[PDB]
């Protein structure tokens, strides 16, 4: 029976009272079976009406199985504990992790269901299994062990993690390990086969010391602020369009001289035209790949990510903290069965992992979707144990990239 | 009875203490009444007389079809801990699972039958008056903050043993009510109910007897629940001089009646109160509204009924366009009998958009009510849906849908082109407007410049110059502009709008054989 680390909210703060979302019957039976086993194992206990707190609960489909997972939305409790509870016991974010050629991601959350949770903090993990059509008051529970998805869980467990990881970290001094929520981020400059063996040694080393792992390869060497460019080809339409995006560009980088190429007609001309302007575009293209300076990350400011529907199973994204200030740019793609919604889900889960490695925080998302549609189907493909903030966009200007 | 149930422990908000409100003796004949009640209450354990052991106090009252006690607990309520929410919503008759027999057992003396936590009783003290007799509460006081939630918890526990032994029977818990259904013979069912009564009796909970069991139709939360069908209680809407208040009450009744009465349309009547206005401020009756209400009285002239839910049968929703941005839907399991109905609205947008929005409203409701999404039979074809979204900027997804040909079908009234054409023109169209005083043009023929106007907005002018580009336009054509405003509007491929000028541009775009637009800085 380990000694329970006490947890205090930033004084002047109450506990979460988020309302539970309505769920489908398939998912409620799932949560009822999960929750029943969890109550036999002692991990959760039913509670009374004198607990006012609530946080939302969802069900997801884990990696790929029938096996249903329970997913708790501690976004509210995180903002009211981990803020100054991380400052108390925080995980330092390792800067080199962005540099390594491969980064794999180990789920280590099941381990938390061992360390007991401090008795005076339990009431704030109240959650509710809903019923259908208001037939019954929901089923109510709180946690007695560290819940998955509470950012205070890794903070408390980090001492146990460091002890089990002490030997692996010396025999392997070159490897960067980062813990974020229920995930263990491992980066090495090894070859893919070599990297995969080292990971398999790590999982094995972790398994045998108790820490149950499941038993996602990222390549941040290939990530940068990708520059806006255009492949070579020029009609008037092509000229005018190319003329356009250069104007939007003068913003993210004052230096373009579109007027040099602008020399054109001034009658029907949607046909073809021969291109000095060739020289002007050549110099600009050099300035285009120039890394925009003046781009600084402030930890006080939050991270905002925006996504745009390109088409044909591909999506483009931009992460900033201030107007322009484009700290990262990139692309997402898929083969198949992807729909407008499901791809976005996978996109977001790729745009979050990237900000976690780079800056150790998740970004608050602006999303290209009707709110209610998102709220209905996001869990149908969600497979991360975390949940980013998100708001819904309405008016898509032709940013032209 | 006081009840052998355990008590929910109560605390006071951290660092607070009991209310010390004093009473103003008011009537003294009422004091003779209040002594009568409080003597009975001490006679059944509900309240007990207390000494002057430095207790707190709360007001009293006597308000009485012609009395009745009413302690004001507002001051205690403000210092008592917070409890779990009670029941935000109400179960929908469409969601109710069909049952052979149903029974409405109304518990009696609900709150007074559940003991209150000992260590918190001191704080419920109320004095009765030229000295004053003292009293505290032993059971859940009426109007106390934690009475509703602690009764609900207590009733949920008292039922667990009997449910255990009776997995077949289904009991709904609402407020001070139990709705109790089974699939067994009446004689069997009347026996099971009578067992429920005795179970509840042992715990301190009185119930109606067989002669006093409410009989159907049940008039409940504004419905008529019949044995195998349900409907709304008779909606009643009257003169000529109306108020904001009268308009609001009316739109309430037609939204209300629209869950089973299909085709209700309340748009016209709604826009009338669209401004802050007042409540008594009389409002004029628009003629199109007097039509809506005339149509509405026709829907409500005859009755219609919903059926109850069968989770074995499958769920089918249908949508049919009404016009004017209004849509109407019906969920059923068999084609005649609707589980329920409803309608959608929008606040300038293409039909497929507003259609896929309606499917959203239905999915949300289907999950709230049946825990399942409804299979859909819509008046549209893949060709129409697939292309709209695939070139829609926004993400969208629609569950299983089969085509039904019930005009008005929704379709793409027009469509822009993706690449330029085999030669038409330019139409570079500008809208110069002096924000100080009240443009238009094309350089294909160069026959630019049609007409300015007073109070004409540069945004209206640029969009009108694109419509002006449509003037010299013939068949396959290509326009251009430096106004981002214009581009977003026609690109959204809207099929109706408030400014008919933009509706004219749709008529132009609908008429022209192949269009392709572009923007330049
Ligand atoms: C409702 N009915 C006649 C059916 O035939 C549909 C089957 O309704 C029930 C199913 C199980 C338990 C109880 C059921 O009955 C009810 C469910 C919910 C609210 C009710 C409110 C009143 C009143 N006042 C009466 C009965 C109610």
């Amino acid at each position: 029976p380990i000694e329970t680390v006490p947890v205090k909210l930033k004084p002047g703060m109450d506990g979460p009272k988020v309302k539970q979302w309505p769920l489908t019957e398939e998912k409620i039976k799932a949560l009822v079976e999960i929750c029943t086993e969890m109550e036999k194992e002692g991990k959760i206990s039913k509670i009374g009406p004198e607990n006012p707190y609530n946080t939302p609960v969802f069900a997801i489909k884990k990696k790929d199985s029938t096996k249903w997972r329970k997913l708790v939305d501690f976004r509210e409790l995180n903002k009211r504990t981990q803020d100054f509870w991380e400052v108390q016991l925080g995980i330092p974010h390792p800067a080199g992790l962005k540099k390594k050629k491969s980064v794999t991601v180990l789920d280590v959350g099941d381990a938390y269901f061992s360390v007991p949770l401090d008795e005076d903090f339990r009431k704030y993990t109240a959650f509710t299994i809903p019923s259908i059509n208001n037939e019954t008051p929901g089923i109510r529970y709180q946690y007695n062990v560290l819940p998955q998805g509470w950012k205070g869980s890794p903070a408390i467990f980090q001492s146990s993690m460091t002890k089990i990881l002490e030997p692996f970290k010396k025999q392997n001094p070159d490897i960067v390990i980062y813990q974020y929520m229920d995930d263990l981020y491992v980066g090495s400059d090894l070859e893919i086969g070599q990297h995969r063996t080292k990971i398999e040694e790590l999982r094995q080393h972790l398994l045998r010391w108790g820490l149950t792992t499941p038993d996602y390869e990222l390549h941040p060497d290939k990530w940068t602020v990708q520059p806006i460019v255009l492949p070579e080809k020029w009609t008037v339409n092509d000229i005018q369009k190319l003329v356009g995006k250069l104007n939007w560009a003068s913003q993210i980088y004052p230096g373009i001289k579109v007027r040099q190429l602008s020399k054109l007609l001034r009658k029907a001309l949607t046909e073809v035209i021969p291109l000095e302007a060739e020289l002007e575009l050549a110099e600009n293209r050099e300035i285009l790949k120039e890394p925009v300076h003046g781009v600084y990350y402030d930890p006080s400011k939050d991270l905002i990510a925006e996504i745009q529907k390109q088409g044909q199973g591909q999506w483009t994204y931009q992460i900033y903290q201030e107007p322009f200030k484009n700290l990262k740019t990139g692309k997402y793609a898929r083969m198949a069965h992807t729909n407008d919604v499901k791809q976005l889900t996978e996109a977001v889960q790729k745009i979050t992992t990237e900000s976690i490695v780079i800056w150790g925080k998740t970004p608050k998302f602006k999303l290209p979707i009707q709110k209610e549609t998102w709220e209905t189907w996001w869990t149908e493909y969600w497979q991360a144990t975390w949940i980013p903030e998100w708001e819904f966009v309405n008016t898509p200007p032709l940013v032209k990239l | 009875p006081i009840s052998p149930i355990e008590t929910v422990p109560v605390k006071l908000k951290p660092g607070m203490d009991g209310p010390k409100v004093k009473q103003w003796p008011l009537t003294e004949e009422k004091i003779k009444a209040l002594v009568e009640i409080c003597t009975e209450m001490e006679k059944e354990g509900k309240i007990s007389k207390i000494g002057p052991e430095n207790p707190y106090n709360t007001p009293v009252f006597a308000i009485k079809d012609s009395w009745r006690k009413l302690v004001d607990f507002r001051e205690l309520n403000k210092r008592t801990q917070d409890f779990w929410e009670v029941q935000l919503g109400i179960p929908h008759p469409a969601g109710l699972k069909k049952k052979k027999s149903v029974t409405v057992l109304d518990v009696g003396d609900a709150y007074f039958s559940v003991p209150l936590d000992e260590d918190f009783r001191k704080y419920t003290a109320f004095t009765i008056p030229n000295p004053g007799i003292r009293y505290q509460y032993n059971v859940l006081p009426q109007g106390w903050k934690g009475s509703p939630a602690i009764f609900q918890s207590s009733m949920t526990k008292i039922l667990e043993p009997f449910a255990a032994q009776n997995p077949d029977i289904v009991i709904y818990q609402y407020m001070d009510d139990l709705y109790v259904g089974s699939d067994l013979e009446i004689g069997q069912h009347r026996t099971k109910i009578e067992e429920l009564r005795q179970h509840l009796l042992r715990w301190g909970l009185t119930t109606p007897d067989k002669k006093h069991q409410k009989e159907p139709p049940f008039l409940w939360m504004g419905y008529e629940l019949h044995p195998d069908k349900w409907t709304v209680q008779p909606i009643v809407l009257p003169k000529d001089s109306w108020t904001v208040n009268d308009i609001q009450k009316l739109v309430g009744k037609l939204n209300w009646a629209s869950q089973i009465y299909p085709g209700i349309k309340v748009r016209q009547l709604s826009k009338l109160l669209r401004g802050t206005k007042a409540l008594t401020e009389v409002i004029p009756l628009t003629e199109e509204a007097e039509l809506e209400l005339a149509e509405n009285r026709e829907i409500l002239k005859e009755p219609v009924h919903g059926v109850y839910y069968d989770p074995s049968k499958d769920l089918i929703a249908e949508i049919q366009k009404q016009g004017q941005g209004q849509w109407t839907y019906q969920i059923y399991q068999e084609p005649f009998k609707n589980l329920k109905t409803g309608k959608y609205a929008r606040m300038h947008t293409n039909d497929v958009k507003q259609l896929t929005e309606a499917v959203q409203k239905i999915t949300t409701e289907s999950i709230v009510i049946w825990g399942k999404t409804p299979k859909f039979k819509l008046p549209i074809q893949k060709e129409t849906w697939e292309t709209w979204w695939t070139e829609y900027w926004q993400a969208t997804w629609i569950p299983e849908w089969e085509f039904v040909n019930t005009p008005p079908l929704v379709k793409l009234w027009y469509q822009l082109e993706k690449e330029p054409i085999v030669g038409a023109e330019t139409f570079y169209v500008d809208g110069a407007a002096n924000r100080e005083t009240k443009k238009a043009g094309y350089v294909t023929k160069g026959r630019q410049k049609v007409v300015p106007l007073t109070n004409t907005t540069n945004q209206k002018t640029e969009l009108q110059a694109i419509y002006l580009a449509l003037q010299d336009s013939g068949l396959e054509v290509n326009i251009v502009t430096d106004s981002q405003y214009a581009l977003g509007i026609i690109q959204a491929q809207p099929d109706k709008s408030e400014s008919e000028l933009v509706n004219q541009i749709i008529e132009q775009l609908i008429k022209k054989e192949k269009v392709y637009l572009a923007w330049v800085p």
